[PDB]
RNA sequence: UAACCGUAGGGGAACCUGCGGUUGGAUCA
RNA sequence: CGGCCCCCUGGACGAAGACUGACGCUCAGGUGCGAAAGCGUGGGGAGCAAACAGGAUUAGAUACCCUGGUAGUCCACGCCGUAAACGAUGUCGACUUGGAGGUUGUGCCCUUGAGGCGUGGCUUCCGGAGCUAACGCGUUAAGUCGACCGCCUGGGGAGUAC
RNA sequence: GUAAAGCGCACGCAGGCGGUUUGUUAAGUCAGAUGUGAAAUCCCCGGGCUCAACCUGGGAACUGCAUCUGAUACUGGCAAG
């Protein structure tokens, strides 16, 4: 089953001839407690209409993390835009240690024990992907033997 | 910088500036009250608030805010400064303790008794 | 001394500071594309296509350019795959959802002439409806067989098919493009520094692509 | 380089990888080849040789598994003006153990595990993941 | 710069062998000449700075060489500084 | 009266004028 | 830093080469060089032109415009050290696709040619990977690295006061 | 680069950094060991006050300084290149 999660939703505006219009956005992360995720971002003139698009766009264009025992293989590190995120795996017992976006993106990827931190900009739109890119690089302890075994 | 540039002139601190003349590292300070004003707030807000110059025990004079829905101080009454500045009122970065020394305390207040001057109502 | 002796160089001093480690060495107006830095790319890319072709995936050859349109199908259509030799629509990789809708009226449009269902309505009407085929069967006629986003996109020139590549790196669809001196290879995950032009350069490699892909799936 | 010949080795290797190069070449050195020998057994590099009995020139062969390359991480640490010397109980563990860490010991050039298995320490050289 | 009948001349006076235009003993001494000779030039004009920049160059460049000798053969240093009336 | 920097002089006040540099100048100058 | 000529002089680059043998890179403090305006003494003074004086414009016009015009602009010698002193991008070195062009050296090619093929220096424009907040930078990097130095830590107050 | 930030530019003393090889040294460095690093705090395991706070045994640690015996890859010194 896919587990969607509404990160947050801003309004945003646009001034024009007549006056000025508005269009909420919203960001959503989806995934399963196995090892797959992928955020979504859609706009709309309605609070609900927006999240509708982001979700759809979320289910598609996912990803597959090399998770191990409900955590990361090693302390990966990813960044995007002005967001600097560093994630580190922890033994069973420690819940998901993360702020906003990160805390969410992981609570659906199948992460159970971690402890990250957003260094750069706390922008959700980025810190959400700065994390995904991290796991997207997560080198699993497997294949490595083949990457240089022969 | 670089290790070398650091070995010479490392990383300087920053003398934290504690916005408070009645320092002496105290929770509060005793005063005397020079007078009772009713100055007006800034540009965003209106309505005249109540204030008063205080002649702190350490000489350091300063005007303190007299919060509460009911003033009752005199031009000689002894009050106790606490802290917590006030925006609308510039230079007024203090407040007179409610229910202490020769001051009074809000009347008929039944909510947030701790703050202001009230201790267990008419039951 | 092999066939790789036709795309030596192209695009004068306009170049692009990024495309440098692949320049044999400027000479006589334009520069040259170091083929020795092209040999690995010559197969490394094809290797993945050959590997992915075995997974029974999809491959879309983008080449809106005239000198590559008519001469691209034989490498894609004939080889039975995917290609767009015309104006790459806006969203045929991201907004596919609504785009596919156009494909339908194209398919059902085809069936019209198929049977006697073509001799319907005034003789003039058929004409007004047949025009849609010209456009449809052209801008989509070579992608209709794509019942879902591909798994890898191989575009000719990385410049012209700009938008094409864009949407790709936004969906997660790998891209194998044969850039060029004035090209921006930062959008290609599998660069092939070769003459984006040269009637021969295009054909050889283009056909060479379908080659590995053909038997890619054994 | 003319000041950091060892730091150059890593750079030339990583710069080659990015450009999907085949083999990297540069002036040899006792320590250089010594380092190049480790990455060999570690499967990070195909093979490696040299030319010149008076004018030696190292010859390394890059490596890559699939679409991406193998050596996708290679940085230095114990550089001049900021050298690093660890003990048998301080040695680093690149990528939680997956990646290796070259370290010169009184026995010779080794890896984070190598020297540790021995029970001795040395001047760290670089991190290879 | 300097005249060949002079440059190729001096070289055969400090060189520990023949045509050793490299030898510090040589090169170094070769610098003093073009330096002393220019001092008469700079005495005039003066304002000619762009030429002194090169003058200073060969001066420091000469010193960079003297320090070397001292750090390669103490003798040769004091053995050459005299033949050139250096140190002043 | 393109603006700004330097420097100089002048004027109720922004600022005006001269000399040099800049593009952080619009229109095909 | 632009006319032509002579005299004294510095640096850059190429090529066969021959020679020295790490003698190198950076550099707080230090020394020196610094547009223009300005300053001192003495020269010079066509044109231009702060000041200043008329005329005009305007509600006003201590301006723009017009008629004049002094310092100054020029020379020598000494001083002042600033500029959006700008690539707003420290110096040195090694790597990393390409395209078109400019300028200068050299090797070579029926050198039969304007010419054609290389191989160095410096330099324009486009641009790939990558980098970037974006603009954009892109082998002359703002990409990947290493050595040393200068510098930044919210706006105003203030590059001001002492 | 444009957000605060490359000195207007050079030369250069002190300082920092230093191409390649062999020998040598063993100062840095690494290994072992001997001192010492007060006790109490902290931490681990375990005891006693009905529990806890608290009290308490042993260890761990005290990342350091010195000395001795080594090891010689790298940095440094010396010699010849």
């Amino acid at each position: 089953e896919l587990q969607e999660k509404l990160i947050a939703v801003n309004r945003v505006s646009k001034t024009v001839k007549g006056g000025r219009i508005f269009s909420f956005t919203a960001l959503t992360v989806v995934g399963d407690g196995n090892g797959r995720v992928g955020f979504g971002y859609g706009k709309a003139r309605e609070v609900p209409a927006a999240i509708q698009k982001a979700m759809e766009k979320a289910r598609r264009n996912m990803i597959n993390v090399a998770l191990n025992n409900g955590t990361l293989q090693h302390p990966v590190k990813g960044v995007h835009t002005g967001s600097r995120v560093f994630m580190q795996p922890a033994s069973e017992g420690t819940g998901i240690i993360a702020g906003g976006a990160m805390r969410a993106v992981l609570e659906v990827a199948g992460v159970h024990n971690v402890l990250a931190k957003a260094y750069g900009s706390t922008n959700p739109i980025n810190v959400v992907r700065a994390t995904i890119d991290g796991l997207e690089n997560m080198n699993s302890p497997e294949m490595v033997a083949a990457k240089r075994g022969k | 910088a670089t290790v070398n540039q650091l070995v010479r002139k490392p990383r300087a601190r920053k003398v934290a500036k504690s916005n408070v003349p009645a320092l002496e590292a105290c929770p509060q300070k005793r005063g005397v009250c020079t007078r009772v004003y009713t100055t007006t707030p800034k540009k965003p807000n209106s309505a005249l608030r109540k204030v008063c110059r205080v002649r702190l025990t350490n000489g350091f004079e300063v005007t303190s805010y007299i919060g509460g829905e009911g003033h009752n101080l005199q031009e000689h009454s002894v009050i106790l400064i606490r802290g917590g500045r006030v925006k609308d009122l510039p230079g007024v970065r203090y407040h007179t303790v409610r229910g202490a020394l020769d001051c009074s305390g809000v009347k008929d207040r039944k909510q947030a008794r701790s703050k202001y001057g009230v201790k267990r109502p008419k039951a | 001394m092999l066939k790789a002796g036709v795309h030596f160089g192209h695009q004068t001093r306009y170049w692009n500071p990024k495309m440098k480690p692949f320049i044999f060495g400027a000479r006589n107006k334009v520069h040259i594309i170091n083929l020795e830095k092209t040999v690995p790319m010559f197969n490394e890319a094809l290797a993945e296509l050959n590997k992915i072709a075995s997974r029974k995936g999809k491959i879309l050859f983008v080449g809106t350019k005239r000198a590559a349109s008519e001469a691209v199908k034989d490498a894609a259509l004939s080889c039975d795959q995917f290609f767009v030799n015309h104006r790459w629509l806006g969203g045929m990789l991201t907004n596919w959802k609504t785009v596919r809708q156009s494909i339908k009226r194209l398919k059902d449009l085809e069936t019209q002439s198929q049977d006697g269902t073509f001799d319907k309505l005034t003789k003039k009407e058929a004409l007004m409806r047949t025009r849609e085929l010209e456009k449809l069967e052209n801008s989509l006629g070579g992608i209709k067989d794509m019942g879902g986003l591909p798994d890898a996109l191989f575009v000719i020139d990385a410049d012209h098919e700009h938008i094409a590549i864009k949407e790709a790196n936004n969906l997660g669809i790998p891209v194998f493009a044969i850039v060029d001196t004035n090209s921006d290879p930062d959008g290609v995950d599998f660069v092939i520094p070769g003459n984006d032009d040269a009637i021969r350069a295009v054909t050889l490699y283009l056909g060479a692509v379908a080659a590995t892909v053909r038997e890619g799936r054994s | 380089s003319m000041q950091d010949p060892i730091a150059d080795m890593l750079t030339r290797i990583r710069n080659g990888q990015a450009a999907n190069k085949a083999a990297v070449t540069m002036p040899s050195s006792k320590l250089k080849v010594a380092i190049a020998n480790v990455l060999k057994e570690e499967g990070f590099i195909e093979d490696f040789k040299v030319e010149g009995d008076t004018k030696p020139e190292l010859e390394l062969t890059l490596k890559y598994f699939q679409g991406k390359a193998v050596v996708e991480s290679i940085q230095r640490v114990s550089r001049p003006g900021l050298r690093i010397y660890k003990r048998k109980d301080e040695l680093p563990k690149v990528m939680a153990g997956l990646g290796i860490a070259v370290v010169s010991t009184s026995k010779g050039v080794m890896t984070d595990r190598a020297a540790r298995q021995a029970g001795l320490g040395g001047e760290i050289i670089c991190y290879v993941a | 710069s300097l005249s060949t009948e002079a440059t190729a001349k001096i070289v055969s006076e400090f060189g520990r062998d023949a045509n050793d235009t490299g030898s510090t003993e040589v090169q170094v001494a070769l610098l003093t000449a073009q330096i002393n000779h220019l001092q008469g030039h700079f005495a005039e004009h003066k304002k000619d700075h762009h030429s002194r920049r090169g003058l200073l160059r060969m001066v420091s460049q000469r010193r960079k060489l003297l320090d070397y000798l001292k750090r390669k053969d103490v003798a040769r240093y004091t053995r050459l500084i005299e033949r050139l009336g250096l140190r002043r």
